[PDB]
């Protein structure tokens, strides 16, 4: 059977500015199975208003999701993506960086 | 618009 | 969803005639088309079974023919015998082709051939006494068309053949009775 | 065995709840039950496409099925309706789409739904003895049978000669009339003919028996009417041989 | 060059009943419809504002052909496990992806149609969309069945007139968004990794459609990070290509944006 790792890219929508409303992305793509557990953290607490999208697949039948959340970054607050998947022996978290 | 039928294996 | 059309509803044939019973469907879209015979209270039992890739199939004086483009079934009877009279169903594969979808099915009458019409009406008195008695029309013409009495109180039956296999003989009959005392001779016509 | 269907006949009184049984031993994947009416062919019900999976036809409000086995297909009426007055064909297949097409059928369920079971009547059965006209013009005796005041149209007519069912020489009434055509729930009659040779019927060793099952209400329908409960039953009436 | 793809999702969960079964529909980089047997009456609902006009005769419609490919696929899902010979207790996953694509004359260019089982190519239909095809050799019998039901032919008839009529309708509901070319905007920043080493970032943000080259070079004369195209969230996407060169000589380096709605290729270099 294909076992596939996610690869986990956590971003926002718009540049990055502290006080301006903007979107918190985690895109989880190339795994398979299906079966993952996504969670957006504000300072290590799972965010609640979490929305993500339909499950899709590439040409290569891996998987991906965008789970997404408005927010509202600040210089102190921490951002991350949570992921839990077959493949993975523990949870795996994601820090938001702006440069990537 | 989906296709009516599904492959069956 | 997919629509099947069965043309004629009814079909009354002289025996020894060819004949089509006709299938047309909305959806061309199919896998299978199957034609069944239905004998009055029983199931139906699959005469021709024909693959979307085949272009006819044929059993006997039966030949079922297959146009998808024109989305239709042409089921050939030749030399019909009355043994052929019977309910004539058509189905084809519904759109997600997971069951069949049927016509309303066409009724089939092949006519026996009465050798020597001999045109009579008798009277019938009840076994067991009564002065109950019935009228029978018989010996007439397969093309004789039997009257509904339109009376409530006057009650005649349609016709049915029956076949004395030993005489080789086959006659019509259709039944008149009425529970009054006011006659067989004119009850028919 | 092919397919089976329980019961042949039932009557039901409006709201009572009713399971007819299917069973096939071909390991048929694919089953589907239809409704036939006069004039209106096979209506989808319900079908299923495997054991555990069950979906709706054209008509499938009022019914429910399950396919627990791959054997069994029970169609369920929830709470019966005069509606649901038909005759119900369960069938199977191997394949839907494939070139194993061929579709068997049950021999199918006449279901007849009533508000009162009150209308419900055995036939009152005679047998019509040949004209002495027709003996001497056709050498032939034709003897008519009729079956009178039966409710709901729920028989099957058979001629008996000599204790042994006779197939030739014998034809039924396609359809039965109804004895008060203005009323809905008038009550039928049926007529058959069986005509042997003169011959025949002047010899007295000779027995001729018209014999007419009556399918009505079941040991478990509640019945306090003052008149013998309508059950299932076999009424005939006979008559011999004579110069 | 547009197409209509739908990319549908089984998964057994023995047990736990019927197997999860998602319809996404994406008319080129846009998803604009999608099914999930997840719900109390699983529908088809409208996933792009254009989409919303549509009828119950449209939604009740594909909401029937979405359900109908659920059952097929569950029976699909129980015959794989019975060609491989695995236990009934297993979660397993079938996929199966269909699209038509138009040429630049809008006449249909070409129709695909692949099912995946447990991630890997099982049965392909063939490029001339005649008969299906076994990629491996447990495939066979789907192959044998397939081509006797000629499954082919009635997938043919909907990626040749139903596929590309609709692709037509699609396009013009909602070409406001389908049919505008959204440059990337690009540009190139710099991540001191250690003391001789700094990472160089190409950047393209809010472009569509997804399609997108990203290359690094050095003048006079390289391997490149590339990050998997992701989505902004708004229906533009986002892309960068990353190279590690040495600290101070960042400047050698130029980047290279090749997109539809760039009239011709841009060049970056990363300016202290």
């Amino acid at each position: 059977m294909i076992q596939r790792t996610p690869k986990i890219q956590v971003y926002s929508r718009h540049p990055a500015e502290n006080g301006k409303s903007n979107f918190l992305n985690c895109y989880v793509s190339g795994f398979h199975p299906s079966d993952i557990e996504v969670d957006l953290l504000k300072n290590g607490e799972r965010i609640e208003k979490v929305e993500h999208s339909d499950l899709s697949f590439s040409k290569d039948w891996s998987f991906y999701l965008l789970y997404y959340t408005e927010f509202t970054p600040t210089e102190k607050d921490e951002y991350a993506c949570r992921v839990n998947h077959v493949t993975l022996s523990q949870p795996k978290i994601v820090k938001w960086d702006r440069d990537m | 618009r989906l296709p009516a039928k599904a492959p069956l294996a | 969803a997919q629509e099947v059309t069965q043309i004629p509803a009814a079909l009354s044939v002289p025996e020894g005639e060819n004949l089509v019973l006709n299938c047309s469907f909305t959806d061309s879209a199919i896998y299978n088309l199957q034609w069944f015979r239905q004998d009055p209270g029983k199931g139906l039992t699959s005469l021709l079974l024909i693959q979307s890739s085949q272009r006819e199939q044929t059993s006997g004086r039966l030949n079922a023919s297959l146009d998808k483009s024109s989305g239709r079934s042409t089921l050939y009877i030749a030399a019909s015998q009355p043994g052929d009279s019977a309910t004539y169903l058509c189905a084809v594969t519904n759109q997600a082709g997971t069951a069949l979808i049927f016509g309303k099915g066409t009724t089939l009458s092949v006519s026996s051939n009465i050798q020597n019409p001999d045109p009579a009406v008798y009277q019938l008195r009840d076994s067991k006494s009564s002065d109950k008695s019935v009228c029978l029309f018989t010996d007439f013409d397969s093309q004789t068309n039997v009257s509904q009495s339109k009376d409530s109180d006057v009650y005649i039956t349609d016709k049915c053949v029956l076949d004395m296999r030993s005489m080789d003989f086959k006659s019509n009959s259709a039944v008149a009775w009425s529970n009054k005392s006011d006659a067989c001779a004119n009850a028919f016509n | 065995a092919g397919v089976t269907q329980t019961p042949k006949f039932q009557v039901l009184k409006t709201g009572q709840s009713m399971t007819l049984q299917c069973s096939q031993d071909m390991n048929h994947e694919y089953m589907s039950w239809y409704r036939q009416d006069p004039g209106m062919g096979l209506r989808l019900i319900h079908y299923s496409v495997g054991a555990g999976i069950t979906d709706q036809g054209e008509v499938p409000n009022g019914y429910n099925v399950s396919r627990s086995t791959t054997e069994d297909f029970p169609l369920r009426l929830l709470s019966a309706a005069p509606s649901q007055t038909s005759v119900y064909f369960c069938a199977s297949s191997y394949s839907i789409r494939g070139s194993r097409g061929e579709q068997f059928f049950g021999p199918g369920t006449r279901l007849t739904v009533l508000e009162d079971l009150k209308n419900v009547f055995p036939p009152e059965v005679a047998v019509f003895e040949p004209s002495e006209a027709e003996i001497s013009h056709t050498q032939k005796a034709t003897l008519v049978c009729l079956a009178t005041g039966f409710y709901p149209d729920h028989v099957e007519l058979s001629w008996w000669v000599n204790g042994k069912e006779v197939h030739s020489g014998v034809c039924t009434d396609p359809q039965p009339l109804k004895e008060q055509p203005a009323l809905n729930d008038s009550r039928y009659a049926l007529s058959s003919r069986l005509r042997v040779s003169a011959t025949f019927w002047q010899d007295p060793r000779n027995h001729f028996r018209c014999q007419v099952q009556f399918y009505g209400l079941s040991e478990n329908d509640e019945w306090t009417q003052d008149r013998a409960k309508p059950v299932t039953q076999i009424v005939s009436a006979e008559a011999w041989g004579r110069a | 060059s547009h197409s209509l793809k739908y990319f549908h999702t089984s998964v057994s969960r023995p047990g736990r009943g019927e197997p999860r079964f998602i319809s996404v529909g994406y008319v080129d980089d846009t998803q604009f419809v999608r099914f999930d047997n997840d719900a109390a009456s699983p529908r088809m609902v409208p996933r792009a504002p254009w989409m919303e006009q549509e009828g119950s005769e449209y939604w009740d419609r594909e909401t029937r052909s979405a359900r109908d490919t659920a059952q097929i696929f569950r029976v699909n899902l129980r015959t794989l496990r019975g060609y491989y010979n695995q236990s009934e207790a297993g979660s397993h996953t079938l996929q199966w992806m269909h699209g038509c694509e138009l040429g630049p004359d809008g006449r249909f260019l070409r129709g695909y149609e692949q099912c995946a089982y447990d991630g890997k190519d099982y049965l392909t239909l063939n490029e001339d969309l005649r008969s299906w095809t076994a990629v491996d050799t447990a495939a066979q019998i789907s192959e044998q069945k397939s081509n006797d039901a000629s499954e082919a032919e009635h997938q043919r008839a909907y990626l040749e007139d139903t596929c590309v009529e609709w692709l037509h309708k699609y396009l013009e509901k909602g070409k406001e968004t389908l049919l505008h070319l959204e440059p990337p905007k690009t540009h190139v920043t710099h991540h001191p990794i250690s003391d001789h080493e700094a990472t160089l970032r190409c950047w393209a943000l809010g472009f569509y459609p997804a399609e997108i080259t990203l290359t690094w070079q050095q003048d006079g004369e390289q391997d490149t990070e590339l990050v998997e195209t992701r989505p902004a969230g708004d229906g533009t996407f986002q892309k960068w290509a990353a190279v590690v060169v040495p600290s101070g000589e960042e400047q050698r380096y130029t980047c290279h944006v090749q997109h539809e709605g760039l009239p011709e290729p841009v060049t970056l270099r990363w300016k202290p």
